[PDB]
């Protein structure tokens, strides 16, 4: 097999060991510890073992010391033979630190990451983001409140997010390296224990946002930044210049000032998007009369959406098509109706 | 002294920790004014009671300044 | 084999080791002593190796080295061949405990969860509680009134 | 112990003086009470 390794979070590791897993269909062919030969000395984060510039990574053995190639019979020959996948996986991953005397030379002996694993999982929540161009998943510690003993700041989802990656504070919002991360303008994913939380925990507050709602103990939170954004100030990152522009008091939010009938246009071609998928689709609303926005992109579903606005507030929305294969159509959304 | 008085041995203040935060200056923890962040210190408090409040085998003074690695993400400087 | 874990109890193991036995029909083929493939690095208390998502893990040999692979006699495989089922069974476990040093590194070197087990069970009492999801079983301590 | 802590969510145990491991667990009864062992390790075994 033929596999590189990669790095993401904070700290790196040195003298790492993976343990891989092997599975055709439901059963196990074999699991391998990393002998001597596949073994890393390095992992700086945010990188790859081994590098940008050479081949990938091969294993083929299996023993203490290597010898005694890897095998398979007959029967899961036939198999694979008839073109079947075979899929790869990590169970655990250990290695060493860095750690030195007082002004003396860095000593990596016995300092094993395996037992610090267990104990920081229990106190910390989990975040991962997800941008176009790598990942970043980070663990942030906790506050407990059925115990008054375990002392330590509580502190919300907006200002962890804010020590998790190295933001900053403009105009209200903020931004990472200068993309917007804001409740308004990113993608959020939980899960149910997550969500089932968190949506019980907004009826008690005042404000009902997200990102000052208070942290708690175990939580798995994905975010994930769109490709493209139409914000109305400035950054419409967009091959499609967009088709009757309303220009009346576009800041941000509180700026409800455009009430236009009729429709707008876009049309993308398939060069700058990627085929083979199912996008989402994501806004906020207003109070209009009524509208609606018609997808017609064929090898998926080309019908169009009711609006249906209970009130004007800001209240978000989402849909999904499929894209066709690098052909010379594009994909066509208008958006029809009178009011805004 | 009298504000002075550390639980754990996590070589920081005890009044320099409850409070707003505390700053790193020549390898000492400094208390926290409002007009440093035109300089590029930050702000950071944590618990006292533990000597490692992360789990991470780094401590807090340890961390707070740069005295473990250079490796390391500056993201995670704060304890 | 393929096969995964679980832990109900109160503490961690690290460095989890279970030594398993393969019975077939009223008889012992072998029993294995887990090599460093199938080792597991964490292990805390109410979870299994792997997670819930994923494929279990599995096991071929019986050296000490991982080679070796397991053999069977001519009749034992036509019996095998008639349908009939192996049970796989839990002998006995072994593991670490977490000691702490000064303020520092939480060592787990040696530190052996075996030579402490004939002391614990001689002195508690055993309670089990179970409901539909999963089980949990503890260990509490009683008065010789002797 | 008094009973205005149990209005705070403190709890309350005692052990045995005749030897400093009293539940036979390597831990100390002081190391249990005061968690300052490992986090990992469930709260309802606090009690020695």
């Amino acid at each position: 097999a033929n596999v590189r390794y990669y790095n993401t979070g904070t700290a790196p590791m040195y003298k790492v060991t993976p343990t891989t897993n092997l599975v055709l269909d439901g059963d196990t062919l074999s699991t391998i510890k990393a002998q001597e030969n596949q073994i890393g000395n390095n992992l700086s984060p945010g990188d790859t073992y081994p590098k940008k510039g050479l081949s990938p990574l091969a294993l083929n053995t299996m023993d203490q010391f290597s010898s005694r190639l890897i095998p398979i019979n007959y029967d899961q020959l036939k198999k694979l033979d008839a073109g079947k996948q075979i899929k790869l996986e990590t169970t655990q991953v250990s290695g060493n630190f860095g750690t030195k005397n007082s002004s003396g030379q860095i000593v990596t002996e016995g300092n094993s990451w395996s037992d610090y694993i267990s104990q920081i999982d229990s106190i910390s929540a989990s975040i991962i983001l997800d941008t176009e161009n790598e990942s970043y998943e980070r663990r942030v510690t906790a506050k407990n409140l059925q115990d008054p003993e375990d002392k330590t700041p509580e502190l919300t989802i907006g200002e962890a997010i804010e020590k998790a990656f190295g933001a900053t504070k403009k105009d209200g919002l903020l931004y990472f390296n200068d993309i917007p991360i804001d409740e308004s303008c990113v993608e959020l994913i939980f899960d149910d224990n997550t969500a089932n939380k968190i949506k019980d925990s907004l009826k008690t507050l005042s404000d009902k946002k997200i990102y000052n709602v208070k942290l708690e103990r175990g939580m798995n939170i994905l975010i994930k930044t769109p490709t493209y954004f139409t914000n109305f100030d400035d950054y419409n990152n967009y091959p499609s210049t967009w088709s009757n522009v309303n220009t009346t008091n576009q800041d941000g939010l509180q700026g409800s000032a455009n009430k236009l009938n009729g429709e707008t246009k876009i049309k993308i071609p398939m060069s700058e998007l990627k085929p083979y998928k199912r996008y989402v689709f994501s806004g906020y609303s207003k109070d209009p009369l009524t509208s609606n926005s018609i997808i017609v992109k064929i090898k998926a579903k080309e019908e169009k959406t009711d609006y249906l606005v209970p009130e004007q507030g800001y209240t978000k929305f989402s849909y999904e098509f499929e894209t066709t294969e690098k052909d010379s159509s594009n994909i066509e959304i208008t958006l029809i109706g009178s009011g805004t | 002294w009298e504000d002075e008085d550390l639980d754990t041995d996590n070589d920081n203040i005890p009044d320099s920790y409850e409070r707003n935060g505390y700053t790193i200056k020549d390898l000492i923890a400094v208390k926290w004014e409002d007009s440093f962040a035109e300089q590029g210190y930050k702000k950071y408090v944590s618990n006292y009671l533990e000597s490692n409040t992360a789990g991470d085998p780094y401590t807090d003074y340890e961390k707070a300044s740069g005295s473990f690695d250079k490796a390391i993400k500056t993201e995670a400087r704060d304890p």
